[PDB]
C-alpha cells in the first residue's frame, strides 16, 4: 500500500523523531525489541505505512537518520528502543556545522549527502510503492538547517511527483538561543518555499507558554514537550494507519488548505489538554473539543490568529463519535466568529475522522490551519535580519564557504514578497 | 453459537446435545454434528434464581416473559445513576398492565459476598448468587467486563457495567439496550425496550 | 513497559452475527 | 367524525387540562397506555392496534410543568409533541407572552393543531383553557386566538378562562393581565366561562368539608363540570345539546358571551346517605347564589339566559317540574325580552368518581351554566383597580419596554368601558 | 400487581400461580405467565388469625365482611389517641345490626412480646402474633413503615403509624383511610369507610 | 432548559457562596466527593440549573469564585464540600483592595475583570438559554462591594435581557466594620440601583437578633448565621429546582414586586426559626406560619417594617400544605393590618407553593417584601455620608485613585433621590 | 446521622394507574 519515509537532520530532528517512534510503536504494539505484542487486528492491518518486515518475524523503522556529529547518535542508540533502528540507516559525520548554514548546505554537507542519499534511495525504493516522505529538523541549527535543506533540495527533483512535509521549528520569539537565528532561518526557508508541499511551525515559547497556562507542569523536559510534539505528528497521519467514518490523506490535506502554491505554512494544535488534577472532572465531548482547539492558548506557534483571518483552517478527529459534531460545530465556529475567518472562501474547513484514538483518551482532535496571522512571525525575522545584514555582522562566517552577497539579498526578498503576499489577502 | 462460539454456555449445550445425538444414533441419515436450531439447553439449573424472599424457583417459571439480564456492580457511580430508572421503569410499566410483562435477573460484579447481599437487598427482580459459576459463564457468554482480566478470544467487549440486555431462550441476545454504548442514550434507553416480540419461549 | 489495546473498531461492534429469521 | 380539539395553555391550563383528561380516560375505560380492553371518538384518536391518544395540545414557554407531565404516570398516553415546552418564562408580562417570546411557538403550535384538525371532517369546535391572570395564559393565549380564527372561521371556540379572584390574585400585576386579556377576547372566543378561585375554595369547605384543600382538589371539580359539559356528545340522552347550540342559546348578543358557572351535588361519603338527590332538591342547589363558581353574588342581576345539563337517571317531566319552581321562586329575576330562557339536556350516563378523590358517587348531577347581567360588576370591580395603578404610570415600564405601546393600555381601557356600557343598557 | 409489585407477597403469588400454570400447560393457546386476573393466593394461613379470647378463626369465616388491617405501635402517642375513637366506631357499627359488617385485622409495630400482649388485651377484634411472618410481609405488601429501617424496592413511605388500610380478596387496598396521609384528615377519617363496596369476596 | 450562574465576589460573598453550595448540595444529595447518593428521581430532573455534568459522573457546580486576594480561597477549597468547585473557576488577585471602592472599581479590579469576565462567558454561552445571574456580596468592603458592581455593570451590558438578583449585606446601624462603610454603600448604591434587577438586602444586627430571639443559639459564628442566609437563598429558587402545585420564578418575583423602576430592594424573612427545645412544641401549620412571617423579629433586615407601610410582598410557600390557607392568610392579613398596606394597589401580597419541603422539615416559607420602611436605613447612611463629606474626610485615596470628586455628588444626589421617593407613597 | 428522602410529589400521590368500575 502506502509508506511513508521518515528523515530526521540534525540534534533537534534526531532528539524529536525519537520521541516519534517511540509513540508509533507504542501504538502498533511493538517491543523496544522490535517483536509485536498485544494480539489486536487493527495494530498490523496497516504497518508498512513505517515499519518494515525482517523474515524473522521482526519490524525495523523506515526510518533515515542523519546528523554530521558522531555524538547525538549515540544518545539515540543507547537509549531503550534505541536497539529498534536499523545500524545502517544512521550517517554519521566527523566535522559538524557550528551553527553556520553555509557550511551545512555547501562544504561539510556535500562530502555527506551523497551517503544519506545513497540510503534513501535504497530504502524508499525497495517499498511496493511510495506515498511520501517527512523532514522533522530546526531551522535554528547548523546541519537541521543547512544540510538538511539540502536534501529536500535533491529528492525533490528526484522523486517529483511524491508528498513532502516537515515539520520544522522555527527559531524562538522572545527568548532566543543561538544567536545566528535570522540568518539560518531566512537562508532556509526562502529555499524551503519552492521545494516543500506542507510546512508545519511550530515554537518553544509556543510550548512552554502550553505547561502553564494548559499542563500546568512544574519541571517539563524536552522529554514531556516532546510527546505534545509527536502526539501531533500521529494526528495528521491517522487515516494512513487506521480506518475512518470519513478518510484522510497527507494529500487531501494540500488541496484542503492551500489556495495558492507559495502559502503552505501550517498552525499546529491538539485537543484535548488538561492537567492529572483536571483530568476526572472534565467533560470530554465534541462541543468542548472544539472551542479547546480554537484557542491562542492552543496553538504549538507562537502567533496569535486573531490578529488575522484563516485563510482555510482544518481539524482531523480520532475517536468513536458522531458525524454532525464534526460539521454543525463547523457552521456553529463559522457564523459567530464571522470575523476571524475570511470572505471569498465560504466554508473553509476541511475535517475527517479516524476512528481508534490516540492510546488512554477516547477522542482527540489536531488542528492544522492556513493563517495570515503568521505574516506576523516572517516580519519579526525580517527586521531581525535586516538590522544584522546591513551591518555586515557574522557574514564572514558565511562568505568563506564558497557564498556570495547577492544571495542574502535575495533571501529577503523571497521571504519579503511571501510577508505581502499574505498581506494582500487580509 | 450466538452470539459467540467461544462462551462457556455454548460450550455446555454443544456438549449435551451432540452427547444425546451421538447415543440415540449409535441406537439407531441422521444429521451430525446437531444443527445449532436442533440445538436446546437449559439456561438455568434447579437452583440458580432466587426471588425477593430467597425462594428458588425454577427456570420454567420464565415463560412468556420478557427477561433482561442486568449486568451490575455496586461500587460503580454510572450504575448508582442508573438504577433508580431501572426501578421505576420496572416498577409503573409492569404494576401498570393486565399483564405480568418483564422480569430482571441481576448478576453482580461485585467485590465479595457481603457487597453482593448489601446490594441485592435494594433489588426486587431476581438474582444469580456470586458464589455460583453461572455468574462468570454468563460474563464470558456476553462479553461483558468492567476491565481486562478475563481473556476474550481476541475480540471486543460488548459494553461495560451497567448493562440491561434482552435474552432469548437459547441465550440469544434479543436486543441490545444502549445504555452505555455506540447509541448512549442514558437512562432514556430503557423505553426502547420491545416486551412483545421478545418472550423467554 | 507497555499495555494491550482494548479498543474495538466502530464496524466491529454494530456489524454482527445477525439472528435469522423464522 | 365528530371530534372537539382541546388546548391547555399556560400552567392554569395545564393543570387543569392535567384533570380533565385523567377523567376521561377513567370515563371510557382506557389505560394509562392507551389502549382499551364507540363513544370515546370525540376525545381519543384511532392509532396502531388498538391504541387512542387524546385530541390535545399542551402549551407552555415555562418547561417545569409540562416535563412533569411526561414525567407522570400518563406517559404513554400523551403524544411526544403534543406538549410543547419553550425555554424562558412569561413572567406575567402580557407584551412578553404576546410579542416577544411567544411568536416562535405560536407556529409550532399551529403546525399540531392542524395536523390534528386534519385528520376527519365535523369538527365541532374548540376548548380552550387558560388563566387571564398569567403571563402565558392572557398574552400566548391571545395570540393563538388571532392565528386561529383568521383560518378556523367557522368553527366554535369556547374558553375557559380562569378570572381572578377579588381578594385573593396570585399576582399583583394581574390586573395589568387582565384588562388586556378581555380587550382582546372579545371578538375571538364565541362563548367565555368564568371560573374563580376562590369560588371554588368556600365551595370545598361549606359543601364538602375540607379544611385543607389544594389545587388537585379544585381541577377534580372543575373536571366534573366539563364532563358534564362535554357528556351530550359522548354518550347518548333523551334530550341533548351539543357545543355549537350552547352560543345558539346563551349570546343573545355578540359582545355579550361571559357567562357563570355552576355545579350541583357536590357531596362527599359524609352527606351522601342522608337526602333524596331528588331533581328538584339539586336544581335548587345550582341555583343557590352560595353555589356560584365565580364570586359574584348573582341576585343584584338578571339571568339574561341560562342552560342546565343533567346526568344519570333523570326523567323530562321532573325537569319541567323543576324548572317551574325555579320560575316561580322571585329572588331570581329575569329580563323582560327574554321570556323564555332555559334550554334543557339530559344524559342517561352518571358521573364516574375517580377512586380515593373527594366527590361521592351518586345518582345523578347537574350542570348549570348561565349568562346574567351581575357581571357587570366583576368588571367593574376589576375596572377600579386598573384605573387607579396605571393613572401614575406603575409596572407599565416593564410592558413597554418588551414591544407594546403606551397606548395599548388607554385603547384596551376604553374598550373595557364599552364593555362596561353594554352590559348596562342591555339589563335595564 | 396490586397495589404493588416488589412485594414479598406479590413474589410469593407469582412463584406459586406461575408454577400452576405450567402444570396446566404440561397437563393440557395458553399464555405465559399467567394474568394477574388469574393469578390465585391464600392470603392468611389456617394457623394466622385468633380472636380476643385467644381461638382459633380461620380466613373463610371473613367472608362478607368489610375487613382492614390496623397497623399500630403502643408506644406511639398518635396510636393512643386514635384508639378510643377506633373503639367507639367499632362498637356502634357492629351493634346496631343483627350481624357484624366491619373487621380489624391487628397489625403490631411493638418492640417486644410482652408490649404485644399488654396492647393486645385491650382490643375485641382480631389480631395477628408479633412473630409471624405474616406482619412482615403484609407490612411491606402494604408499604408500612415507622421509619426506613428496611430496603423498600424504589417505594414512598405510603404511610406512617397508626393507619387502617381496607382490604380486598387479592390483597388489592380496597380503600385508604386518611388519618396521617395526603389528606391529613385525622381521628374523623374513619367516618369515611364504607361497607357497601368494600367486601371481603 | 434554564440555568442560574453563580458569582461570589469578596470575603463575605465567598463565605456565604461557600455555604450557600453545603445546602444545595445536600438537598440535591451530592456527596462532597462529587458524586450522587439517595436514589430519588425528585433530586435530579432539574439539576442543570446550577450543576453541569462531568462525564466521569461528578457534578461541579455553576460558580465562579472572585477575590482581590488568595486567602479566602484557600479557606473554601480547603473546606468540606471543598473539591466541588472546578479550580479553574476560581480567579485570584495579588494586591487586595484595602476596603476601598475606587481601588476595586478603577484600579486593581479593572486589570482583572479581563480574565473573569472570560471565566463567566465561558459558563453563560455554554447552555442552551440561560435564566440569569445570582450575585452575592458585600456592599461595606472593597474587593466585594467596588470589584463586585463593576462586573453587575459589565454583564448587564452584554446580557441585558437576562434578569439580576443580588444578595448583599449592608453596614449594619450598630457596629463598625471597615470604618469606611457609608463611602463604600453610598457609592455601591447609586450604580447598583440601576444595575440590579431585583435586590435582597441582609444586615448582621437582624442577625444576631434572630440568634438573640429566636433560635437561642449562645455562640453563633459567620457558620450559624450564613446557614440562615442560605436558607433563604435555596428558599427563593426552590420552585426552579422542584415542580409544585403553583410555580414560580426570579422573573415572577420582579414583575410582582417593582411598581416603578427606581425601588427594587426587598426584606427577606424565614420561617419557621424555633429553637432545638422547641422544636416538638410547635404545631407547623399555615397559620403559625404566617403569623410568624409577618413580625418584625422575623426580617433579616434591621429596618422595622411597621414603621412603613408594604408597598407589595411575595411569599414562596414550600412543602406538601393546602392551598386555601395559603390563599386565604394572604387576604386574611390584608383585612385586618389594612393600615400597614398601601391602598392604591390591591392584593398587594403574591403566593406560590413548591411542593419539596427542605431537609429536616414538612412545611416553610421565604417571605421577599418590598416595603418603604427600608427607607430608615437609607437615611442612615445618608445622615453619616454627608456628615464625613461636608468635611472632606477619607477623600484623598478616593479622589486619588483616578476617581473625580464629583462623582461623590452624584453619589448622595442619586440616592437622597431614591430616599424621597419612598416617602410619597407611604 | 442521616435520614433517607421520602418524599414524592402531589401528581404522584393523586395519580395512578385507577382500577376501571365493572
Amino acid at each position: 500500500m502506502r509508506e511513508i519515509v521518515h528523515v530526521q537532520g540534525g540534534q533537534c530532528g534526531n532528539q524529536i523523531g525519537a520521541k516519534f517512534w517511540e509513540v508509533i510503536s507504542d501504538e502498533h504494539g511493538i517491543d523496544p525489541t522490535g517483536t509485536y505484542c498485544g494480539d489486536s487486528d487493527l495494530q498490523l492491518e496497516r504497518i508498512n505505512v513505517f515499519y518494515n518486515e525482517a523474515t524473522g518475524g521482526r519490524f525495523v523503522p523506515r526510518a533515515i537518520l542523519m546528523d554530521l556529529e558522531p555524538g547525538t547518535m549515540d544518545s539515540v542508540r543507547a537509549g531503550p528502543f534505541g536497539q529498534l533502528f536499523r545500524p545502517d540507516n544512521f550517517v554519521f559525520g566527523q566535522t559538524g556545522a557550528g551553527n553556520n548554514w553555509a557550511k551545512g548546505h555547501y562544504t561539510e554537507g556535500a562530502e555527506l549527502i551523497d551517503s544519506v542519499l545513497d540510503v534513501v534511495r535504497k530504502e524508499a525504493e525497495g517499498c511496493d510503492c511510495l506515498q511520501g516522505f517527512q523532514i522533522t529538523h530546526s531551522l535554528g541549527g547548523g546541519t537541521g538547517s543547512g544540510m538538511g535543506t539540502l536534501l529536500i533540495s535533491k529528492v525533490r527533483e528526484e522523486y517529483p511527483d511524491r508528498i513532502m512535509e516537515t515539520f520544522s521549528v522555527f527559531p524562538s520569539p522572545k527568548v532566543s538561543d543561538t544567536v545566528v537565528e535570522p540568518y539560518n532561518a531566512t537562508l532556509s526557508v526562502h529555499q524551503l518555499v519552492e521545494n516543500a508541499d506542507e510546512v508545519q511551525v511550530i515554537d518553544n515559547e509556543a510550548l512552554y507558554d502550553i505547561c502553564f497556562r494548559t499542563l500546568k507542569l512544574t519541571t517539563p523536559t524536552y522529554g514531556d514537550l516532546n510527546h505534545l510534539v509527536s502526539a501531533a505528528m500521529s494526528g495528521v497521519t491517522c487515516c494512513l494507519r487506521f480506518p475512518g467514518q470519513l478518510n484522510s490523506d497527507l494529500r487531501k490535506l494540500a488541496v484542503n488548505l492551500i489556495p495558492f502554491p507559495r502559502l503552505h505554512f501550517f498552525l499546529i494544535g491538539f485537543a484535548p489538554l488538561t492537567s492529572r488534577g483536571s483530568q476526572q472532572y472534565r467533560a470530554l465531548s465534541v462541543p468542548e473539543l472544539t472551542q479547546q482547539m480554537f484557542d491562542a492558548k492552543n496553538m504549538m506557534c507562537a502567533s496569535d490568529p486573531r490578529h488575522g483571518r484563516y485563510l482555510t483552517a482544518s481539524a482531523m478527529f480520532r475517536g468513536r463519535m458522531s458525524t454532525k459534531e464534526v460539521d454543525e460545530q463547523m457552521l456553529n465556529v463559522q457564523n459567530k466568529n464571522s470575523s476571524y475567518f475570511v470572505e471569498w472562501i465560504p466554508n473553509n474547513m476541511k475535517s475527517s475522522v479516524c476512528d481508534i484514538p490516540p492510546k488512554g483518551l477516547k477522542m482527540s482532535v489536531t488542528f492544522v490551519g492556513n493563517s495570515t496571522a503568521i505574516q506576523e512571525m516572517f516580519k519579526r525575522v525580517s527586521d531581525q535580519f535586516t538590522a544584522m545584514f546591513r551591518r555586515k555582522a557574522f557574514l564572514h562566517w558565511y562568505t568563506g564557504e564558497g557564498m556570495d552577497e547577492m544571495e542574502f539579498t535575495e533571501a529577503e526578498s523571497n521571504m519579503n514578497d511571501l510577508v505581502s503576499e499574505y498581506q494582500q489577502y487580509q | 453459537s450466538q452470539p459467540v462460539f467461544a462462551s462457556p454456555l455454548n460450550v455446555e449445550k454443544r456438549r449435551l446435545n451432540e452427547e444425546r445425538a451421538l447415543m440415540q444414533a449409535q441406537k439407531a441419515n441422521i444429521q451430525l454434528p446437531p444443527n445449532y436450531g436442533d440445538m436446546d439447553l437449559i439456561l438455568f439449573p434447579e437452583g440458580s434464581l432466587k426471588n425477593s424472599n430467597n425462594t428458588v424457583i425454577p427456570q420454567s417459571h420464565l415463560k412468556g416473559k420478557s427477561v433482561a439480564l442486568y449486568f451490575a456492580d455496586g461500587a460503580d457511580p454510572k450504575c448508582a445513576s442508573l438504577l433508580p430508572f431501572l426501578l421505576n421503569y420496572y416498577r409503573t410499566m409492569n404494576e401498570g398492565g393486565a399483564n405480568q410483562k418483564i422480569e430482571i435477573i441481576f448478576v453482580s460484579l461485585d467485590r465479595d459476598r457481603e457487597a453482593f447481599e448489601s446490594h441485592r437487598a435494594h433489588m426486587p427482580w431476581l438474582s444469580i448468587d456470586l458464589e455460583n459459576p453461572l455468574t462468570e459463564i454468563l460474563k464470558r457468554h456476553f462479553r461483558v467486563m468492567k476491565e481486562y482480566e478475563v481473556p476474550t478470544y481476541g475480540y471486543g467487549s460488548r459494553t461495560g457495567v451497567p448493562s440491561v440486555i434482552v435474552i432469548g431462550s437459547d441465550g440469544r441476545e434479543a436486543q441490545f439496550l444502549p445504555i452505555c454504548s455506540g447509541l448512549e442514550e442514558g437512562d432514556r434507553a430503557l423505553l426502547r425496550w420491545d416486551w412483545r416480540n421478545t418472550k423467554f419461549a | 513497559p507497555t499495555l494491550p489495546f482494548n479498543a474495538q473498531s466502530c464496524y466491529r461492534s454494530e456489524y454482527v452475527a445477525k439472528p435469522l429469521p423464522p | 367524525m365528530r371530534e372537539v380539539i382541546s388546548i391547555h395553555v399556560g400552567q392554569a391550563g395545564i393543570q387543569i387540562g392535567n384533570a380533565c383528561w385523567e377523567l376521561f380516560c377513567l370515563e371510557h375505560g382506557i389505560q394509562p397506555d392507551g389502549q382499551m380492553p364507540d363513544a370515546f371518538n370525540t376525545f381519543f384518536s384511532e392509532t396502531g392496534a388498538g391504541k387512542h391518544v387524546p385530541r390535545c395540545v399542551f402549551l407552555d414557554l415555562e418547561p417545569t410543568v409540562v416535563d412533569e407531565v411526561r414525567t407522570g404516570t400518563y406517559r404513554h398516553l400523551f403524544h411526544p409533541e403534543q406538549l410543547i415546552s419553550g425555554k424562558e418564562d412569561a413572567a406575567n408580562n402580557f407584551a412578553r407572552g404576546h410579542y416577544t417570546i411567544g411568536k416562535e411557538i405560536v407556529d409550532l403550535s399551529l403546525d399540531r393543531i392542524r395536523k390534528l384538525a386534519d385528520n376527519c371532517t365535523g369538527l365541532q369546535g374548540f376548548l380552550m383553557f387558560n388563566a387571564v391572570g398569567g403571563g402565558t395564559g392572557s398574552g400566548l393565549g391571545c395570540l393563538l386566538l388571532e392565528r386561529l380564527s383568521v383560518d378556523y372561521g367557522k368553527k366554535s371556540k369556547l374558553n375557559f378562562c380562569s378570572w381572578p379572584s377579588p381578594q385573593v390574585s396570585t399576582a399583583v400585576v394581574e390586573p395589568y393581565n387582565s384588562v388586556l386579556s378581555t380587550h382582546s377576547l372579545l371578538e375571538h372566543t364565541d362563548v367565555a366561562v368564568m371560573l374563580d378561585n376562590e369560588a371554588i375554595y368556600d365551595i370545598c369547605r361549606r359543601n364538602l368539608d375540607i379544611e385543607r384543600p389544594t389545587y388537585t382538589n379544585l381541577n377534580r371539580l372543575i373536571a366534573q363540570v366539563i364532563s358534564s359539559l362535554t357528556a351530550s356528545l359522548r354518550f347518548d340522552g333523551a334530550l341533548n345539546v351539543d357545543v355549537t347550540e350552547f352560543q345558539t342559546n346563551l349570546v343573545p348578543y355578540p359582545r355579550i358571551h361571559f357567562m357563570l358557572s355552576s355545579y350541583a351535588p357536590i357531596i362527599s361519603a359524609e352527606k351522601a346517605y342522608h337526602e333524596q338527590l331528588s331533581v328538584a332538591e339539586i336544581t335548587n342547589s345550582a341555583f343557590e347564589p352560595a353555589s356560584m363558581m365565580a364570586k359574584c353574588d348573582p341576585r343584584h342581576g338578571k339571568y339574561m339566559a341560562c342552560c342546565l345539563m343533567y346526568r344519570g337517571d333523570v326523567v323530562p317531566k321532573d325537569v319541567n317540574a323543576a324548572v317551574a319552581t325555579i320560575k316561580t321562586k322571585r329572588t331570581i329575576q329575569f329580563v323582560d325580552w327574554c321570556p323564555t330562557g332555559f334550554k334543557c339536556g339530559i344524559n342517561y350516563q352518571p358521573p364516574t368518581v375517580v377512586p380515593g378523590g373527594d366527590l361521592a358517587k351518586v345518582m345523578r348531577a347537574v350542570c348549570m351554566i348561565s349568562n346574567s347581567t351581575a357581571i357587570a360588576e366583576v368588571f367593574s370591580r376589576m375596572d377600579h383597580k386598573f384605573d387607579l395603578m396605571y393613572a401614575k404610570r406603575a409596572f407599565v415600564h416593564w410592558y413597554v419596554g418588551e414591544g407594546m405601546e403606551e397606548g395599548e393600555f388607554s385603547e384596551a381601557r376604553e374598550d373595557l368601558a364599552a364593555l362596561e356600557k353594554d352590559y348596562e343598557e342591555v339589563g335595564i
